[PDB]
């Protein structure tokens, strides 16, 4: 919930451990336009135990949830937030059309279009250096010279696949032994032989 | 598959997806078995 | 290069293919100051190829280029040259 | 040549059109009307 | 798969659907190696 998401290309992380995940909570929320787990049933969400998860939030374009998911392409993909080939978790996506447009502009969310290289998965790039277009070097505004980031503009009156897209990834690590976050699930007596 | 373990393959998904992994795992066993059995048969008829 | 470019409601409208597209030139261009791409990468525009590109020349006022992108409003945007909503293109602009 | 036809007809908001499908979820689909996973037919849906 | 050159399978498709093609090039040629590791087999026990 909340009240405000950092923007893509900052991409607010927190971790989740040491307690008792009760993913029903989740259907709480009505719109729910995307809600994708990859390596893991929904259902099955509340009798698992996860060693740590991960819960990463941002705005993402209208249509460009789709670019959120092992292996994809776009400048979204591979530029500013790129999963894993082998990701094992949860994708949530829901319209914030009232509560993340501006009827004058919202350009207080940017992207990231231009750089040198794909980042790896799991990878944040918070700088806000220029671009350099050839060999010619780049002092400021110009030739060959572009600021890599770039506002979304949302605006209320824009159709639903341009409206921006509340979007949390929650990623956690399976059983690789020091599991802290458990299901809802009650324990029993111990029996031997 | 995701997992080398049927039960960690059930316990954590639907089974329509399950039936994927599964079946990876059940092909991937039953060539196993064969290439067993094919050289046992093979080893069988030197042994005679 | 072109002398005249053509009004704005009259666009000139030209087809390019079987040739190959160089954007060094294009990068190398010094009064360009508005270059939006949407849809692909505007670096990997000489890697990636594609069947025909149209190519739509006009002139504008300098408060209208915001007005030539895919969703917006505005009365060149309504009335004097649309932009589908899923173009996966560019657009180039500089002063003239 | 279909042994029986069965029709089941409704009515839902288009946001949970997709809803209607095999393995699906949403509150239309866990709490209304939910398809197996093998489920053969076909699915029709248009606006009202 | 969509072709016989993993070069050709990986500068066509992304990872995640060049991971079906390229499993099934390995499935086929695995059964290609087997099939001749036992006739091999068969073929070394006449000559023995
Ligand atoms: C992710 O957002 C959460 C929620 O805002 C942040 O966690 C708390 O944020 C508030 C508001 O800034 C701080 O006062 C608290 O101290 C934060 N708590 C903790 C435990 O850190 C969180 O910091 C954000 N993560 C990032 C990387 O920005
Ligand atoms: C969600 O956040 C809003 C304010 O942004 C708040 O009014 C509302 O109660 C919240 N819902 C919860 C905490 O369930
Ligand atoms: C655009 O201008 C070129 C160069 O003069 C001309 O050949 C072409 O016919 C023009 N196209 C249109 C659609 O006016």
């Amino acid at each position: 919930n909340a009240t405000t998401f950092a923007s893509v290309y900052a991409w607010n992380r927190t971790r989740i451990s040491n307690c008792v995940a009760d993913y029903s909570v989740l259907y709480n929320f009505a719109p729910f336009f995307a809600f994708k787990c990859y390596g893991v049933s929904p259902t099955k969400l509340n009798d698992l135990c996860f060693t740590n998860v991960y819960a990463d939030s941002f705005v993402i374009k209208g249509n460009e949830v789709s670019q959120i998911a092992p292996g994809q392409t776009g400048n979204i993909a591979d530029y500013n937030y790129k999963l894993p080939d082998d990701f094992t978790g949860c994708v949530i996506a829901w319209n914030s059309n009232k509560l993340d447009s501006k009827h004058s502009g919202n350009y207080d969310y940017w992207y990231r279009s231009l750089r040198k290289s794909k980042l790896k998965p799991f990878e944040r790039d918070i700088s806000t250096e220029i671009y350099q277009a050839g060999n010619k070097p780049c002092k400021g505004k110009g030739p060959n010279c572009y600021f890599p980031l770039q506002s979304y503009g949302f605006r209320p009156t824009y159709g639903v696949g341009h409206q921006p897209y509340r979007v949390v990834v929650l990623s956690f690590e399976l059983l690789h032994a020091p599991a802290t976050v458990c299901g809802p699930k009650k324990s029993t007596n111990l029996v031997k032989n | 598959a995701i997992s080398s373990v049927l039960n960690d393959i059930l316990s954590r998904l639907d089974p329509p997806e399950a039936e994927v992994q599964i079946d990876r795992l059940i092909t991937g066993r039953l060539q196993s078995l064969q290439t067993y059995v094919t050289q046992q048969l093979i080893r069988a008829a030197e042994i005679r």
